[PDB]
């Protein structure tokens, strides 16, 4: 589903940058892109295969080389077949390759947040080693 | 673009 650059491209309907500019809803939803505006971050975009989220984004910024400059190992910049010329063993594979890619969202999620919080957690400890 |  995410799979087909039109699910993606119509996640733009409220998308800024426009025709005139380089990171336009084509060009990002054909670099794997989709929109996920937060009320703080409404230019903020996805890459729905290798999660990585990229915001304060720039009129002249290609869609496709912001991508392989922040996830370099991302699977998705590396498919060069159109999307119908792929054979379902490696639709499989790709798709495989997803989940592994979404497990590891959530483990950096997971330990970035447990980092947060035992910083805060040593330096209060540290209070108590001065007396 | 910059990471979030
Ligand atoms: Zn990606």
């Amino acid at each position: 589903q995410p799979f087909l650059k039109d699910h993606r491209i119509s996640t733009f309907k409220n998308w800024p940058f426009l025709e005139g500019c380089a990171c336009t809803p084509e060009r990002m939803a054909e670099a794997g892109f989709i929109h996920c505006p937060t009320e703080n971050e409404p230019d903020l975009a996805q890459c729905f295969f290798c999660f990585k989220e990229l915001e304060g984004w720039e009129p002249d910024d290609d869609p496709i080389e912001e991508h392989k400059k922040h996830s370099s190992g991302c699977a998705f910049l590396s498919v060069k077949k159109q999307f119908e010329e792929l054979t379902l063993g490696e639709f499989l594979k790709l798709d495989r390759e997803r989940a592994k890619n979404k497990i590891a969202k959530e483990t950096n999620n997971k330990k970035k947040e447990f980092e947060e919080t035992a910083k805060k957690v040593r330096r209060a400890i540290e209070q108590l080693a001065a007396m | 673009a910059r990471t979030k």
